[PDB]
């Protein structure tokens, strides 16, 4: 599968894959710590 | 007490807001019963808004005249007055993470370089690579700092440029 | 076969189509264009060209004397001018219907009339006109003046009187006079009709032409002047409790520095405007007087310029050669010229607002926003032509090899980053105003006004505290009532100035807040973003990498084919077209600024703009779509009313407008084929084939369809956003 | 007649739970304007088990379809005459595509 | 070789008539004739739009444009690889022929060809429009 | 394709008097109402432009269980004419008119 | 059409900040904001933004950061196809969030 993982490395999946992670960590980031308007902790 | 801007701890306005922004999260929640779904998350919206409330009042936030939350962007005013934490150390919390994603980026770009074909190494990624350098563009600033004083950040006279220069 | 219209280019002339009538009518003022053109008479046709301009604008303003004499009510509003609308002109149009001879029935006028948004009545009435006779004798002055100036510029295109092509070559002396005399003598005449007529019409007195060498100016007649006593023509100035136009609290100083309004009009102080004049007046006759002429002192121009070379080279040959850059191109002047123009008009209008300088201005609140949009509109198109003309210098006019090494040179020397930059400016921006606003937007949209991004301006607010707005309480230099600034001011304009200030009635220096930081920074995204595309076609002008020998195909040209990518839009022209959307989308946003910041003051609800400017639905909701109501309902099912002619021209604008958009996306080779199947219809067609066109029907070439769109928008753009601003403003004042 | 049909609701994360409006039913989401609840009830369906068990039929098909896609591209593709065949595949498509559907939904 | 004189009782190609033909163009200006001999009577487009069928032996067609000639000119040396050449007649009977000016095809050289508008400098060696200012008519540096 | 440019030039001329005979009205009534004239507007009570073919369409098939569909009960539609249906107090169907309004925007 | 269709229907999207409708707010902005986006696509040619292109390359060129594949614009006929996209989404999306938030609210 050399050529599937050269696949998932394509600039499409790979954005897409990484556009994921950004924003579910954005997400969980402001599930956990809601409402951020200003840096205080 | 800055720009006659007064804390949101003692702005009436301020209070006025929260305490409207519940009473319209009750006026839906009255249509419900108990413990139902949606009571569930009414009651979890409104502890949202009360902690929000709280958390901004107590982080020592400037309300204008409609009780809102104003943001002190200069430097000396935000460190004397307490206020860093709105514009000031967010900026260069931002500024490391842009500096990180422009560095790795960077570096990649460098990196491919090299090779016979180096387009098909930006349409399809080398991600044991990109995340090397994604884990070491850590220290961007510092490596960034050291390529700025030994002359290697920059490209000398060997950029292309229109017939009148 | 040859025709005869475009004298100027027998190329047009030898054009069978249409594009000739057309390409005609837009190549005629480019002079250095046409078919055996001398430099020496391309500057004399400039000459009388420039003639022609002064006489029709003195023709104008005779009209406008002439109209407002005739068929305004310019006697009455002197009497309640709070009260009275000013007449422009009467309405005679067959067309209108009983109920509308009675909607523009305004203003105490006896038919239908226009309301005057020009703000000439409080001109006029400040500079010390009160009968209507004054403005017929003026309309008449102004008539027999422009008579001259066509008479001037016919006659300086008669052989002896034709000047040479050095004489318009004479900088130093065309300096000294334009700024001795032309600048400085003549506001040395204002101030002299200010202290002996406009003042005096304040104070109650007439003075005219039949008594003005017969009343004294001041009661110690030039006495003051001659000893150097010269405090004594401000000894007794108006007082507080003064009306205008009347001697009650009259006062008899002619030259003050009050500062701050005159309390019952909320404008300027007359005698501080002919102190002023005075001022001004002498500071331009000595500056007029150093440049050399025949007289043997004086400064050379050239020698100014070629001995301010920095040393370590920071600048090259620095202005070495300049001069004649200047001198010999007429779109490097004519850029500097409109660049300074525009910025003056846009002067103009930033203190015109806030510093109003006629009489019961301030409280004619169509007059403010009609003058502040108009100057500020005229400022962007003016500003846009400087940049525009700034190319056709680098393209028509600039020898690389005779500016080796100067400023200008080292300009397109480093051209790439002059536009990165720009590039990085107007994207962050963009960007970050944006994200701001949408961030905003959205909190307002999930009900969370108080996670707004809401910063505090506190830089201008800052600046507004320094000239002594005492609202904020940073207390530095004329809020600071121990300062140095503010202590030896108390003498002078501070107290007036001061009590301006603080009164948060007017428009001197406003309240600010978040709104106002956001606004701003698209202010100055709009003007970043201007500046890019107009530098940037200024700058590739005479070459890029897509097309190197762009300088040998001239300013305006369509494309360079679809080849190397394709190469449409690439001339600078396409860069000014492209520019001018980007300058009417800026001066919309400060007139929108401007007018919903004023609306809210007016009607006593800056809370409204404070608290609604921090999104864009609050844009749209309440200044958008609030303030139309009135105007749309112009005329209704249910009758009409006088914004009926302000509706109708919103909607006029919004159809000129889309109607350009045709002639922006749509482009031209679909039009061709059309004209082409309608042309066998037309040869076709019985009883038709025998009226036949003289000259071919061809679609509108590329470079005309961009200009033809962008005038059908910017003239929709202006007809709609006037229309708007006009009927929101009269009709509710 | 008073319940606003909804077949969407917001994860309550960045204060996005506002748009889980009260459409009633003691339920809170996006009044949606698909016209499906209308269109199951004129199916007949009264139940969320047979929308589910109608969901999984359809992930199933859709299952079927990338199988079929995959099989006749890649293991038994048909020539050209087959295609070429317009009069069977309009007689297909007329009666049983369009006349053995609608038989089938009229059942 | 020599320029050929057009012969006018040439056959034309079947064709049962377009809209996109001759317009008064022609009567007043100018218009234009391809001529070719086919081999076989074969179909092809015209650029009026439209198919016409070319006949065995000498084929004539008229135009009304020099590209609708060139454009069939390519079309039958692309397609059918046949020679054509084409002329411009004028409503005062005078023809002047156009397309092999030389004889063979400017695509290849036939040595006695003189050359024209040959700049003999490179294309960023043009001079600054400032240089050709004035020039009389408004001109471009590459004159 | 022989004969396209007849086609292009009537379909041009027919787009152009549409056009016109089309938008110049609202903007003929625009310019009227404005003007204070609304007793020369192409309006339902001034200068009425019925859509009487449409109209009669209309007529035809309300009417149409009467005689030209007697096994038919009621016609396809209420928007021919005849009562409203109202569900929940809301209407579901109910006749539509067609005016000078409508003959312009049809065309 | 302008005052009694878009003005006076449009109250319910735009006055929808804090409902449940909000999103339809939000979405008749943005729509309008790509719908004028569109325009920098349509009224503009691939020329100018070459050059603009090249003269970034520069600055990216200078720090060494000059991608391999290297950077275009979009070409004419993809200049015409982004700005008919955003175009016609920004227009049918304004027209779907105004028709939502008003037929919800009204209806
Ligand atoms: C450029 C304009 C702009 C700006 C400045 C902001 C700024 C903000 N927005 Mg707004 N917003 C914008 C545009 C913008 N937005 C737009 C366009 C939209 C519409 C799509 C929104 C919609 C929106 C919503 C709906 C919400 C916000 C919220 C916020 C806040 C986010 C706080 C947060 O997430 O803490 C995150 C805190 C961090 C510290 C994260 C920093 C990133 C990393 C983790 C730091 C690195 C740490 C470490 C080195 C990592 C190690 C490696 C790792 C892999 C382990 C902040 C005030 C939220 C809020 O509460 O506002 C008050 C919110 O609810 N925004
Ligand atoms: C962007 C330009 C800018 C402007 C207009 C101001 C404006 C001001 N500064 Mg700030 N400042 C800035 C940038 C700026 N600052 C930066 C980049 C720094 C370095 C971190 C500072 C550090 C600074 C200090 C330390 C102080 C000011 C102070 C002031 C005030 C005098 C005034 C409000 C003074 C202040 O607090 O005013 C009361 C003060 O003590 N400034
Ligand atoms: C004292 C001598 C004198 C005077 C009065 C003038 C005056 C003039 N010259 Mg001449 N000239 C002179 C000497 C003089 N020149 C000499 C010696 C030479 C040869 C060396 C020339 C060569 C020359 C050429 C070649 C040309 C002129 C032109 C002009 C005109 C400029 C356009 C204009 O009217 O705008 C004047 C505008 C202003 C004074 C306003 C600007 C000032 C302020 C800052 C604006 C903002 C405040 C504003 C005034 C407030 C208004 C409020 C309210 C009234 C609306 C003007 C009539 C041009 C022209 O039009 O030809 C007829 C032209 O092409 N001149
Ligand atoms: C070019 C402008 C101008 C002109 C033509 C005049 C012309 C005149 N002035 Mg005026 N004056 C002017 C500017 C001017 N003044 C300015 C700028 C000031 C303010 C310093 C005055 C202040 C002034 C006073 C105070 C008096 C005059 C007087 C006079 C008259 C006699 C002069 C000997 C004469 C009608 C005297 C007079 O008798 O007026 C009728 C007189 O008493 N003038
Ligand atoms: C002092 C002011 C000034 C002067 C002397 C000139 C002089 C010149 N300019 Mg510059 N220019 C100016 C201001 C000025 N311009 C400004 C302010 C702009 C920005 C708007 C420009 C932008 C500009 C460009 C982009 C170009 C010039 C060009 C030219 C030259 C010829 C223009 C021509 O043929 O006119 C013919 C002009 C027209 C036929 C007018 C066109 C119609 C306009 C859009 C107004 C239409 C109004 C409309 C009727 C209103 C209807 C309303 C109604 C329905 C209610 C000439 C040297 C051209 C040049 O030198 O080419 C190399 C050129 O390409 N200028
Ligand atoms: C609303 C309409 C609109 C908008 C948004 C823009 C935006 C822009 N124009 Mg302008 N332009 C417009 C209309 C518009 N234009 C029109 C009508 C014309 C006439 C043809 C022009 C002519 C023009 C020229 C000639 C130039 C520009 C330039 C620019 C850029 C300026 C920098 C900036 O503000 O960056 C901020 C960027 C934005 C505001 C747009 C991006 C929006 C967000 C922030 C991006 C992300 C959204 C989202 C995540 C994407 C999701 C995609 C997918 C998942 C669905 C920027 C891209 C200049 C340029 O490109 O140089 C820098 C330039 O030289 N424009
Ligand atoms: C894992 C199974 C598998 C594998 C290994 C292959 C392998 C191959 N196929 Mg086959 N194929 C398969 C399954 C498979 N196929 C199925 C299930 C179908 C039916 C649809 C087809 C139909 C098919 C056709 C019709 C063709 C191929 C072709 C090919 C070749 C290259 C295809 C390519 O570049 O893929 C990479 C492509 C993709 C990853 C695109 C997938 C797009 C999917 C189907 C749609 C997703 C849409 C998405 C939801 C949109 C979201 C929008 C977003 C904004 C949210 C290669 C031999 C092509 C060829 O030339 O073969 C010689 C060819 O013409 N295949
Ligand atoms: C409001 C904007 C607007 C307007 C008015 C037009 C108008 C027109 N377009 Mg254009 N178009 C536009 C926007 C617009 N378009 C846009 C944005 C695009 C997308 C690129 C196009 C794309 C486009 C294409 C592709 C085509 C058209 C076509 C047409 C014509 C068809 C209608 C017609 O002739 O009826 C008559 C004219 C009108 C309805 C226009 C309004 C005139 C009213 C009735 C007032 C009459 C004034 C009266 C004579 C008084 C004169 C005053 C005097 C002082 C001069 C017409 C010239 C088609 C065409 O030309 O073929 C027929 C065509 O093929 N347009
Ligand atoms: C392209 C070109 C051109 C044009 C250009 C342009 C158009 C430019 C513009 C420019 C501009 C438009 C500029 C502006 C500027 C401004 C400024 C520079 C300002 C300054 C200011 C100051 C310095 C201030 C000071 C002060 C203050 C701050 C306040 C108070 C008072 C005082 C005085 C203290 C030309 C022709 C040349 C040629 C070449 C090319
Ligand atoms: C909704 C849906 C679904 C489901 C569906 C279904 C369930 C369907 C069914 C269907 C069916 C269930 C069908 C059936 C059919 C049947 C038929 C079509 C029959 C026919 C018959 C006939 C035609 C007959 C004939 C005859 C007669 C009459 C008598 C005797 C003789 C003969 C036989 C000839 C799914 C899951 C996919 C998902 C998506 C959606
Ligand atoms: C704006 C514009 C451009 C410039 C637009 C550019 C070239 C396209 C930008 C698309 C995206 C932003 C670039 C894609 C880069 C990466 C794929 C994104 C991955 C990383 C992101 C997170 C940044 C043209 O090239 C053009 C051409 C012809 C007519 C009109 C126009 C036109 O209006």
């Amino acid at each position: 599968m050399k050529d599937f993982t050269t696949y998932l490395s394509t600039a499409p999946v790979i954005a897409t894959i990484w556009f994921t992670f950004t924003a579910g960590l954005l997400i969980e980031i402001n599930r956990y710590f809601p409402d951020p308007l200003v840096f205080s902790f | 007490d800055i720009a006659g801007l007064t804390p949101c701890s003692e702005s009436k306005a301020y209070a006025k807001l929260e305490k409207k922004e519940l009473k319209t999260l009750e006026k839906r929640l009255k249509q419900y019963e108990a413990d139902s779904a949606p009571a569930v998350a009414l009651k979890a919206t409104m502890e949202r808004t009360k902690a929000r409330f709280a958390n901004y009042a107590k982080a020592g936030l400037l309300c204008g005249n409609d009780g809102l939350p104003h943001l002190i962007a200069d430097p000396g005013l935000a460190l004397k007055y307490g206020h860093a934490g709105e514009v000031f150390i967010p900026t260069f919390g931002f500024l490391y993470v842009a500096g990180y994603i422009g560095y790795v980026g960077r570096q990649y770009l460098i990196a491919v370089k090299g090779e016979a074909k180096p387009t098909d190494k930006e349409i399809i990624i080398d991600v044991p690579l990109a995340t090397k350098l994604a884990w070491q563009g850590a220290g961007w600033p510092l490596a960034a700092v050291q390529e700025l004083q030994r002359g290697t950040l920059l490209e000398k006279e060997e950029n292309i440029t229109v017939s009148p220069r | 076969a040859t025709k005869l219209f475009p004298k100027f280019s027998q190329g047009l002339a030898q054009d069978p189509t249409t594009r000739r009538i057309w390409y005609g009518l837009a190549m005629a003022h480019d002079f250095e264009s046409h078919d055996g053109m001398t430099e020496e008479n391309l500057y004399q046709k400039i000459f009388a060209s420039h003639f022609g301009q002064l006489s029709i604008i003195f023709l104008w303003t005779s009209g406008n004397l002439f109209h407002v004499a005739w068929q305004g009510n310019f006697e009455q509003w002197v009497t309640d001018p709070v009260h009275i609308r000013p007449i422009a002109h009467a309405i005679w149009d067959p067309h209108f219907g009983q109920p509308a001879v009675e909607a523009f029935t305004r203003g105490g006028a006896s038919g239908p009339v226009n309301i005057s948004t020009s703000g000439v009545y409080q001109w006029w009435y400040t500079i010390g006109m009160r009968t209507n006779q004054d403005l017929y004798v003026g309309s008449v002055f102004l008539a027999l003046v422009s008579a001259i100036f066509l008479f001037a510029g016919w006659l300086h295109l008669q052989p002896n009187f034709q000047p040479s092509l050095s004489w318009f070559k004479d900088a130093e002396s065309r300096l000294n006079h334009h700024l001795s005399g032309l600048f400085g003598v003549s506001s040395l005449a204002w101030t002299g009709h200010l202290v002996h007529v406009a003042i005096p019409e304040s104070r109650g007195q007439h003075v005219g032409w039949d008594n003005f060498l017969s009343v004294l100016p001041h009661p110690q007649g030039l006495t003051p002047f001659f000893t150097g006593n010269w405090a004594a023509y401000a000894q007794s100035p108006d007082t507080a409790s003064h009306v205008f136009g009347t001697a009650q609290g009259s006062g008899q100083a002619i030259l003050t520095f009050l500062g701050g309004f005159h309390p019952q009009t909320q404008s300027l102080w007359l005698t501080d405007m002919a102190h002023h004049h005075l001022a001004i007046a002498v500071i331009f006759i000595v500056a007029g007087h150093m440049y050399r002429t025949n007289f043997g002192i004086g400064h050379r121009m050239q020698a100014i310029l070629e001995a301010h070379t920095p040393p370590s080279g920071s600048l090259g040959a620095g202005h070495k050669g300049l001069f004649d850059t200047v001198n010999n191109s007429l779109h490097f002047q004519l850029g500097l010229a409109l660049a300074s123009v525009g910025t003056i008009t846009s002067l103009v209008a930033q203190h015109m607002y806030s510093l109003p300088p006629y009489a019961f201005q301030a409280i004619d609140f169509t007059t403010q926003a009609a003058l502040y949009t108009h100057h500020q509109y005229i400022a962007g198109f003016i500003m846009c032509g400087a940049f525009a003309h700034g190319a056709i210098f680098f393209i028509r006019d600039y020898d690389p090899e005779q500016n080796k090494g100067n400023v200008l040179a080292r300009m397109l020397d480093h051209k790439e980053a002059l536009i990165s930059h720009l590039s990085w400016v107007s994207l962050f921006l963009g960007f970050h105003t944006l994200g701001l606003y949408v961030h905003n937007d959205v909190m307002q949209a999930f009900g969370t006004p108080e996670k707004q991004i809401l910063i505090e301006p506190v830089f201008a607010q800052w600046i507004q505290a320094a000239h002594g707005k005492a609202l904020y309480g940073f207390d530095f230099l004329l809020s600071s009532k121990t300062s140095a600034a503010f202590a030896n001011g108390q003498s002078l304009w501070l107290p007036g100035w001061l009590d301006a200030i603080n009164n948060n009635q007017n428009s001197l220096f406003l309240t600010i807040g978040p709104g106002d930081f956001l606004v701003h920074h698209a202010i100055a995204l709009g003007l970043h973003t201007t500046t890019l595309i107009l530098v940037k076609g200024a700058l590739d002008a005479r070459g890029s990498k897509l097309m190197p020998d762009k300088k040998d195909f001239g300013y305006s040209f369509p494309c360079d084919g679809p080849g190397r990518g394709g190469t449409c839009d690439i001339s600078a022209y396409d860069a000014f077209y492209l520019a001018v959307f980007w300058m009417l989308n800026t001066i919309g946003w400060v007139t929108f600024y401007w007018h919903w910041k004023h609306l809210t003051l007016w009607q006593g609800n800056v809370a409204q703009f404070d608290e609604s400017s921090t999104y864009l639905m609050g844009w749209l909701r309440d200044y958008l779509w609030l303030n139309s109501s009135q105007l749309i309902n112009g005329y209704n099912p249910f009758g009409m009313n006088s914004l009926s002619v302000w509706a109708w021209t919103f909607l006029f604008g919004h159809l000129i407008y889309a109607t350009g958009f045709m002639f922006l996306i749509s482009w031209r080779g679909y039009w061709q084929e059309l004209i082409e199947t309608l042309v066998w219809a037309h040869e076709k067609t019985p009883l038709a084939n025998l009226v036949y066109w003289k000259d071919k029907p061809v679609a509108l070439s590329i470079v005309q369809a961009r200009l033809v769109g962008l005038a059908h928008f910017s003239v929709g753009y202006i007809f709609t956003y006037a229309a708007f601003l006009i009927a929101s403003t009269s009709g509710r004042f | 007649t008073h319940i606003k049909p909804s077949a969407q609701v917001v994860w309550p994360i960045v204060g996005q739970e506002i748009l889980n409006g009260d459409v009633g039913g003691g339920f809170q989401g996006i009044q949606i304007t698909s016209g499906f609840f209308q269109l199951w009830r004129a199916s007949g369906i009264t139940s969320e088990l047979q929308l589910y068990t109608t969901a999984i039929g359809g992930l199933v098909m859709a299952a079927a379809m990338f199988f079929a896609g995959w099989f006749h591209y890649h293991k038994a593709a048909p020539k050209l005459e087959w295609f070429q065949n317009v009069e069977s595949m309009l007689n297909h498509h007329l009666g049983g595509l369009l006349g053995l559907g609608s038989l089938a939904w009229a059942g | 070789w020599t320029v050929p004189t057009l012969n006018p009782d040439t056959p034309s190609p079947i064709f049962g008539g377009s809209t996109g033909g001759l317009l008064r163009k022609a009567q007043t200006e100018e218009f234009y004739v391809i001529t070719w001999e086919a081999k076989k009577e074969q179909i092809f487009e015209m650029p009026t739009g439209g198919a016409a069928i070319m006949r065995q032996g000498p084929n004539l067609l008229k135009f009304g444009k020099k590209e609708q000639c060139l454009a069939l000119t390519t079309q039958l040396r692309n397609k059918f690889k046949l020679t054509p050449c084409f002329y411009r007649v004028f409503p005062d009977g005078k023809v002047q022929y156009l397309h092999p000016a030389d004889g063979v095809y400017p695509e290849k050289v036939n040595a006695g060809r003189v050359g024209a508008n040959q700049n003999m400098r490179r294309i960023g060696q043009n001079v600054n429009p400032i240089k050709v200012k004035f020039s009389g008519r408004m001109m471009s540096p590459a004159e | 394709i022989r004969h396209r440019d007849a086609i292009i030039s009537h379909l041009n001329w027919v787009c152009i008097f549409l056009g016109f005979h089309s938008f110049g009205l609202y903007i003929h009534n625009d310019t009227m109402s404005a003007l204070g004239r609304p007793q020369d507007m192409f309006s339902d009570t001034a200068i009425q432009l019925q859509p009487v073919f449409a109209q009669w369409i209309q007529n035809t098939h309300f009417l149409a269980p009467q005689l030209t569909a007697p096994n038919a009960l009621a016609a396809t539609s209420l928007t021919w004419g005849g009562d409203l249906v109202a569900v929940g107090g809301k209407v579901a169907m109910m006749p539509i008119s067609l005016g000078t309004s409508d003959f312009m925007v049809h065309h | 059409w302008l005052r009694d269709f878009l003005w006076a229907q449009s109250s319910q999207v735009i006055q929808s900040y804090g409902s449940a409708l909000s999103a339809y707010g939000l979405i008749f902005l943005g729509a309008h904001f790509v719908w004028a986006f569109s325009l920098m696509f349509l009224f503009s040619g691939r020329g100018y933004w070459q050059e603009l292109i090249e003269s970034i390359v520069w600055a990216h060129n200078k720090l060494k950061v000059a991608p391999a594949i290297q950077p275009r614009a979009l070409s004419i006929t993809q200049g015409r196809a982004v700005g008919v996209a955003h175009y016609l989404l920004g227009g049918i999306a304004t027209t779907w969030s105004f028709f939502l938030a008003r037929i919800i609210s009204v209806g």
